[PDB]
């Protein structure tokens, strides 16, 4: 049955067979084959069960009951008798036993089965697998070898009768006190590790926070932290303890909010650029027109196309040139989350400069458009507006070099025209 | 010659708690079972070192690095055949447990 | 009881050929030398993990990996005296050889 | 001696004394201590001598030879006897050793020194720590320890009487072929391992170059690798080999002349910048004018210094702005080794600007110079030099703003002009 009383060895058997136990976790040797004066017992197959072995309510260990059923083999010519060894190995431990049997001359039938004997049990931890041999001393025949494989703590069985299944540093979340608390419901004597990453996919390592400690006990968080990688990783203080990883931010807004908050542009070549993230979420990055004005940044989308950048790696510009109203937009979910103009601080700030877009129509003819807070605007045009009151000044000043080229095309063109002169 | 008892003082001790070691290791091994009838214990079981460099995080071999066995002397019992006269004779066997990964000797001139 | 001779049969192999394992591997241990008269082998070394992560390149703990022991199942002899009647008795004492550097077990949900 | 016959055991004593060997690497126990009934044979201490035991010319064992003296001890009231167990621990081995001593009875003196017995001798590995016991059986007394320790390879003994100490991968360089070769005279069954690094200082990790073989063999060098800290790494495929280092490229030629010509100067920020090299050599850095003739740079020091620049680790500039002028001098034992214009494709080619250093005397003045070819030049000047001559235009250029502003200081500061539209 299933739990047992306490870790006396014990032996049964078929009706009418006289079993006995010699187990002194005895000296056991099959040795050679030796030929059959006469009928013989003979194992026939062996059998597991598997059980567990309390000495006290709290202290149980998964134990293996063995059976192996006999047969009589041999030659053929007033009971039978024989001693059986069922040898358990199961790295690194091995054990053996020794079972005296007797079998009366009115069971004796040369060719049938004639009983089973069954021992409890065999101690070993959970998930080991175990190799079981079992045979007659003196050996007659070929041993028997069974190989089998205990179940894991997962498993209804295991952690349902065993009590020694539930160490968990259990982890409970408190987001009320306008911060995060961690409560660890563990046991006042438990010495364990508790380590905070942010888990990056490609290249993972991100160490945050490594503590021992003496639980139970309740970490805040700060508003630094708050990210959606941002996963905890907990093991008792024992060797080779089992670590539990969880990742209870990765759908927190709070968290996502923190996350673009620290996220950062920032300039490595006049040609290539770089974002810093604590996690790595995916967006798609173009860059953007900025007026003087203030916020009111048109993104270059003609002729420009939102790119994917990803989160500690470089991504690279296609302009001739760097002008500080250029700004990088950098959005996820297409949602604008980014907006950094990077060569403020080389070249800037904003200049009073007006940007053209031209377009070669058919037989490279070259008809320009100034882009203007309220769209586009052809040039030149009879407007009011401050680009077409001036087109014409634009177009000699473009066609005399003044300008300078941010982007060249098979057909098309940026450029950017400054206006301090009319001002 | 003298008497040696047939049972076996256990100690009773269950500290046996990691598992498959041997896969986790950095320096990986694997296992050969050796069997003899007469000798206890009948298994015996032999290590090897999978490899001579340990395996990275990326789980390729790292040759600046080298797995190296632990051996221990060990004890098993002969059975020996003399007619009626059986007898039994302790024999040392060289067993290689695991494995460990150490730094290689760097001589230097 | 049966016969076991005095001699010990000798592999006569020394394939022993590392130096300072203990110290050179990545998870480096101690030694203990427990001592018994009356058992066979009279010292019995038993090796402890100095930490619970493994050193690395720096000489610094990462606690990302474990330092784990293994421990081998031994025979030793037991002496015992009931006066005149000197008797021998095997006894089963595990031993650890050495640690080795694994990763951790990681549980999720 | 040294050198002894075939691994024959051998037990050798004083005179008058009988010594008989029992090893059958027997089961050695001490046990505990029983009082003496009249007179005891008893060790007094124990010595060594380190041996050498050859079983073919070959194969060659490092043995020691034990032994100990005798004394009477115990009670005092027909010659004596007893029986010594030496036990050798050697980790991981262990063997033990029995003999049988007579001592007759006329060498009996209570409270002297009765002899000594000599035994050859415990096999161990090179420099193995060995443990030896010594004890009577019976134990009347304490047992006597000694822990010694065995030579290296290294060591004229070993080495010299030793055949085993010679599987050197022997290394020999050859530079004759107009290339660089390295000859490896081993056995042709070989089997061994090769490395070729650089050797960083800090952060030593440079791989180039990894195989396995199994040689002799010749390896050929490319003009890529003669660097300084190239060196050379070997061991044979036996698990835990010892590996060789050397570098014997520290003071080749060559090695530094393709080294500075690999190192490159390479651009992070406007105010950082990037030095590349095979290895890492000394070096200092300074900001440098070059004029559009070519390569007549003039160094700015002063008002600058020639700062340590290291390899693989990035300097910031002191300039307000990048000019295409500027390029960095890199010098390493006072030799100009490196110089590279860093502004050429951002901001270049050369523009025709005239360098001008102004010094802000007593009161708050200003004097300025104009860095020629032929040294500086104040201003105004009456010279006939391109600069002299048109001095009161470039004061004019500059009072009015239209000069670019490098570095400024309490006493000092740094212009450049154009001078496109004199010529």
């Amino acid at each position: 049955l299933e739990r047992l009383v306490g870790p006396q060895d014990a032996t049964h058997c078929s009706p009418g067979l006289s079993c006995r136990l010699w187990d002194s976790d005895i000296l056991c040797l099959p040795g050679d084959i030796v030929p059959a004066p006469g009928p013989v017992l003979a194992p026939t197959h062996l059998q597991t069960e598997l059980v567990l072995r309390c000495q006290k309510e709290t202290d149980c260990d998964l134990c293996l009951r063995v059976a192996v059923h006999l047969a009589v083999h041999g030659h053929w010519e007033a009971s039978l008798q024989a001693q059986v060894v069922l040898s358990f190995q199961a790295y690194p431990t091995a054990r053996c036993v020794l079972l005296e049997v007797q079998v009366p001359a009115a069971l004796v039938q040369f060719g049938q089965s004639v009983g089973s004997v069954v021992y409890d049990c065999f101690e070993a931890a959970l998930g080991s697998e175990v190799r079981i041999w079992s045979y007659t001393q003196p050996r007659y025949e070929k041993e028997l070898q069974h190989t089998q494989q205990l179940p894991d703590c997962r498993g209804l069985e295991v952690w349902n009768s065993i009590p020694s299944c539930w160490a968990l540093p259990w982890l409970q979340v408190s987001a009320d006190g306008d911060n995060v608390h961690l409560v660890l419901q563990v046991s006042e004597e438990q010495h364990f590790g508790l380590s905070l990453y942010w888990n990056q996919v490609q290249g993972p390592p991100k160490p945050r926070w490594h503590k021992n400690l003496t639980g139970p006990q309740i970490i805040t968080l700060q508003h630094t932290d708050l990210v959606p990688c941002l996963c905890i990783q907990v093991w008792p203080l024992e060797p080779d303890s089992v670590r539990t990883n969880i990742c209870p931010f990765r759908e927190d807004p709070r968290a996502h909010q923190n996350l673009w908050q620290a996220a950062r542009l920032r300039l490595l070549t006049l040609q290539s650029w770089l974002l810093d993230a604590p996690c790595s979420l995916p967006a798609e990055a173009a860059l953007c027109w900025r007026a003087p004005g203030g916020d009111p940044c048109q993104p270059l989308v003609p002729p420009l196309s939102w790119e994917q950048v990803t989160v500690d790696k470089v991504l690279e510009f296609p302009l001739l040139k760097g002008h500080p109203n250029l700004c990088v937009q950098v959005q996820s979910s297409e949602k604008l989350q980014l907006q950094e103009c990077l060569w403020a601080d080389s070249l800037g700030p904003l200049k009073d400069d007006v940007l053209l877009l031209e377009t070669r129509g058919p037989q490279d003819q070259r008809s320009l458009c100034a882009l203007e807070p309220s769209g586009c605007t052809s040039l030149p045009s009879k407007a009011s507006t401050r680009a077409a009151r001036l087109g014409e000044y634009l177009l000699q000043d473009l066609q005399s070099g003044q300008c300078l080229q941010l982007w060249d095309d098979d057909l098309g063109a940026l450029w950017a025209c400054p206006m301090d002169k009319y001002i | 010659s003298m008497k040696l008892d047939i049972g076996i003082i256990n100690e009773n001790q269950r500290v046996s708690m990691s598992r498959n070691i041997e896969s986790r290791s950095t320096s990986p091994w694997n296992y050969t079972v050796t069997w003899d009838p007469n000798r206890y214990p009948s298994e015996v079981v032999q290590a090897q070192c999978r490899n001579l460099g340990c395996i990275n995080a990326q789980g390729k071999e790292d040759i600046s690095m080298n797995s190296v066995p632990i051996q221990q002397e060990t004890l098993v019992v002969r059975r020996k055949h003399q007619g009626c006269s059986v007898s039994f004779q302790l024999e040392k066997v060289l067993v290689t447990v695991g494995c460990t990964c150490v730094t290689p000797v760097i001589h230097h001139v």
